[PDB]
DNA sequence: GATCTGGCCTGTCTTACACAGTGGTAGTACTCCACTGTCTGGCTGTACAAAAACCCTGCAG
DNA sequence: CTGCAGGGTTTTTGTACAGCCAGACAGTGGAGTACTACCACTGTGTAAGACAGGCCAGATC
């Protein structure tokens, strides 16, 4: 919510932990598996009836936006 | 001394480049040593580019270094 | 008189940097064990300096020229 | 060429008159330029009349033995 | 006399190469989970002295 | 006036029974959690080398 870099946050973290620090912020590493609870693709679910033409696999998250564009050159690029 | 100087300053040798003329000099040394430059005292551009290319393939073969156009620090080192 | 510049009263910049390194000079007088009511005068600080300029600096929201290109930063240490 | 004269020329005379070489190069400033850029990127006040004033303020802060000393980093 | 053309310089452009950054990853090393006893030092109910700097007061000058 | 010393005088200071419990010392078996350097990737500045064309010398027109 303040547009800080990961380098930025890590530096600030080490620094403040030096000063009177009982480790206050959390180390960068723990965020990278702390958002697995907030990003897409984490909470099981289903539908009735089953969803048409949309795979019933749920745990996936971010996906490249081409949806399998056959990479053949001569064809439509 | 042609123009009135204005700023007292004891100059010193640049510690940064400090090598680049030395580098290009050893490079010319190798290029003219693959040639017999004191046996043929004045060669034109053809044998120049020839010696360059064979020397650079030699360096890529034994020490594994690409040829370059300008000599930075690390290439000289 | 359009050329825009900012700087310091050189002497004041000095007295700032020196009043900073006060802590270190005092601790160093403590290691050397040199007396204090007798080290009040015979001091000598050596000053380095440098000056270069940056070419045609890139910036944001300057589609037209706002002379945001050249800068020469004169400094000391 | 120039550099060859310089190197085979006077190095002993300099290190005697001075006591070092690398301890007087301008390499430092060439690094510090990076700083300049970034500060202009992220702390200009959007007016060249005020820009350098702000940049200088922040840089001078960034180069105080005081504050780097508060950068223990243990 | 008045002009052509190589020999040479340099001012200008351009082009490879370097840093600069950033989120992700791997490799590494420094902090505790819990078991169990067990020693050390600073807290608590009054009493006795020891030091200490100002204040009075004697008496010396 | 002054300096100096017996005691005052109040404050400060340590030593003093007497019981209690926080806090630490070892180590175990290695997890594991924090840290530190790759790492894939291009944007930005940089400055060596093209180079051309302009100019002087050679020699000419
Ligand atoms: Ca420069
Ligand atoms: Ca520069």
């Amino acid at each position: 919510n303040t547009f800080l870099s990961c380098s930025q946050y890590h530096k600030m973290y080490r620094t403040v932990k030096a000063t009177s620090g009982r480790q206050i912020f959390q180390p960068l590493h723990t965020l990278r598996n702390a958002e697995k609870e907030l990003l897409p693709g984490f909470h099981q679910f289903e539908w009735q009836p089953a969803l048409k033409n949309v795979s019933t696999s749920w745990d996936v998250g971010i996906i490249d936006g081409l949806s399998g564009w056959t990479v053949s050159v001569d064809d439509v690029p | 001394v042609s123009a009135k100087p204005f700023m007292e300053t004891q100059p010193t040798l640049d510690a940064l480049h400090c090598d680049i003329g030395n580098a290009t000099e050893f490079y010319k040394i190798f290029q003219d040593e693959i040639g017999e430059v004191y046996q043929k005292p004045n060669p034109s551009r053809e044998e120049r580019r020839r010696w360059r290319s064979t020397l650079d393939k030699q360096l890529r073969k034994k020490m594994k270094l690409k040829p370059v156009m300008r000599m930075n620090g690390n290439y000289a080192r | 008189a359009d050329t825009i510049s900012r700087r310091f009263r050189y002497d004041v910049a000095l007295v700032s940097a020196l009043k900073d390194l006060e802590e270190d000079i005092m601790e160093g007088l403590r290691e050397r064990a040199l007396d204090d009511s007798m080290c009040t005068s015979g001091f000598t600080v050596v000053v380095k300096e440098s000056c270069d300029g940056m070419g045609d600096v890139s910036e944001k929201h300057g589609s037209g020229p706002a002379v945001p290109e050249k800068a020469v930063r004169f400094s000391f240490t | 060429t120039n550099y060859l004269h310089k190197t085979l020329a006077h190095v002993p005379e300099i290190v005697e008159r001075d006591g070092s070489i690398g301890a007087w190069a301008s390499e430092g400033n060439e690094s510090g330029n990076k700083l300049f850029r970034r500060f202009r990127k992220m702390n200009a006040r959007q007016s060249k009349t005020f820009e350098l004033e702000d940049i200088l303020k922040h840089h001078w802060l960034y180069t105080s033995k005081y504050l780097q000393k508060f950068m223990e980093a243990h």
